[PDB]
């Protein structure tokens, strides 16, 4: 399970580091739209919800947009473009409290390359 | 999560008036 570290001026946004072999435990709240963007120029192929009407999906290029649309919405999702494919174990928090905006990534091998 | 007589041909032809219009001083 990958957790998410937070910046250090908002604990609102974070950052994980991408792995082939992991999951993204994403902490969601009600009301909040929470930001996904993707690499540079990362064509999307498919998303799939584990269930489509407990989330919300608009995709504009590599920007993702997920939200909650119904009470218990315990999903994951993965969205899959040709470079990789991405898992979150789309979890929500019910005190609306420890929210989580926008999520970032750090790629290690691209930043090698 | 978004919202939303007639004749004398020749001599008449050239008795047609050459009306040439005014001008005005700019």
């Amino acid at each position: 399970l990958d957790v998410p570290s937070s910046s250090r001026y908002d604990h609102r946004i974070r950052y994980v580091t991408y792995n082939p072999a992991d999951v993204v435990q994403v902490d969601t709240v009600l009301g909040v739209a929470t930001h996904i963007m993707l690499e540079e120029g990362e064509q999307y192929l498919t998303h799939a919800f584990g269930d489509s009407e407990a989330y919300a999906f608009a995709r504009k290029g590599r920007h993702i947009f997920i939200k909650p649309q119904a009470e218990l919405a315990n999903t994951n999702l993965i969205v899959v473009t040709d470079r990789r494919s991405y898992k979150f174990r789309l979890q929500m928090r019910n005190d609306r409290n420890g929210a989580m905006y926008e999520l970032a990534f750090r790629y290690p091998d691209t930043q090698a390359r | 999560l978004t919202a939303g007589g007639g004749g004398g041909g020749e001599l008449a032809e050239k008795l047609q008036p050459m009306r040439l219009s005014g001008s005005s001083a700019g």
